[PDB]
């Protein structure tokens, strides 16, 4: 029952809704595993912002695809 | 640790892309995932708390005292769960706040 890790994550997602972060629990869960394996949270933030624009603007995702292929 | 580091992030980079960007089109997904691993290849806890304090103040100034109380009390509920990764996670939320 040291699996009260579920509660700590519950409170983080409440703070995330309060701050209007636009993270569901599942995306926050992914972030938590990444940061605890040593990903920098600022870099993670920047990656998430960029992923959001990629999904919103086809031109920028295609620009990514073309750099990735070259 | 670099090759091991990337191998360890691979499934999670996939999750991040799948959860955020969208869904089919294999090409876009492999490019987003490569972007995530390439981008990721210290947070100041006093700053984190100061930014959370300023948010509470701002909520109150604009007539959302309840949101301020919510934030303040969730952070209270978080303290017994505090570990070395808590400030970083709040830093991440501060960076995504909107």
């Amino acid at each position: 029952k040291q699996a009260a890790a579920q509660q700590a994550v519950d409170i983080l997602h409440e703070i995330a809704t309060i701050l209007n972060c636009h993270l569901d629990r599942r995306t926050l869960s992914i972030c938590i595993s990444m940061i605890e394996n040593g990903v920098n949270p600022e870099a993670l933030a920047n990656v998430i912002k960029e992923l959001r624009v990629l999904g919103q603007d086809p031109q920028q995702l295609d620009a990514l695809v073309a750099n990735y292929l070259a | 640790g670099s090759m091991a580091f990337l191998a360890q992030l691979g499934a999670l980079a996939d999750d991040l892309v799948s959860a955020i960007v969208g869904i089919p089109q294999t090409t876009q997904r492999d490019a987003c995932r490569d972007f995530v691993l390439r981008s990721l290849r210290r947070t100041n806890q006093f700053e984190v708390q100061d930014r959370l304090n300023g948010l509470e103040e701002r909520f109150s100034i604009v007539g959302r005292d309840a949101l301020a109380d919510a934030l303040r009390t969730r952070l209270d509920a978080l303290e017994p769960h505090q570990n070395q990764f808590t400030p970083e996670l709040l830093h991440l939320l501060l960076e995504l706040a909107d």
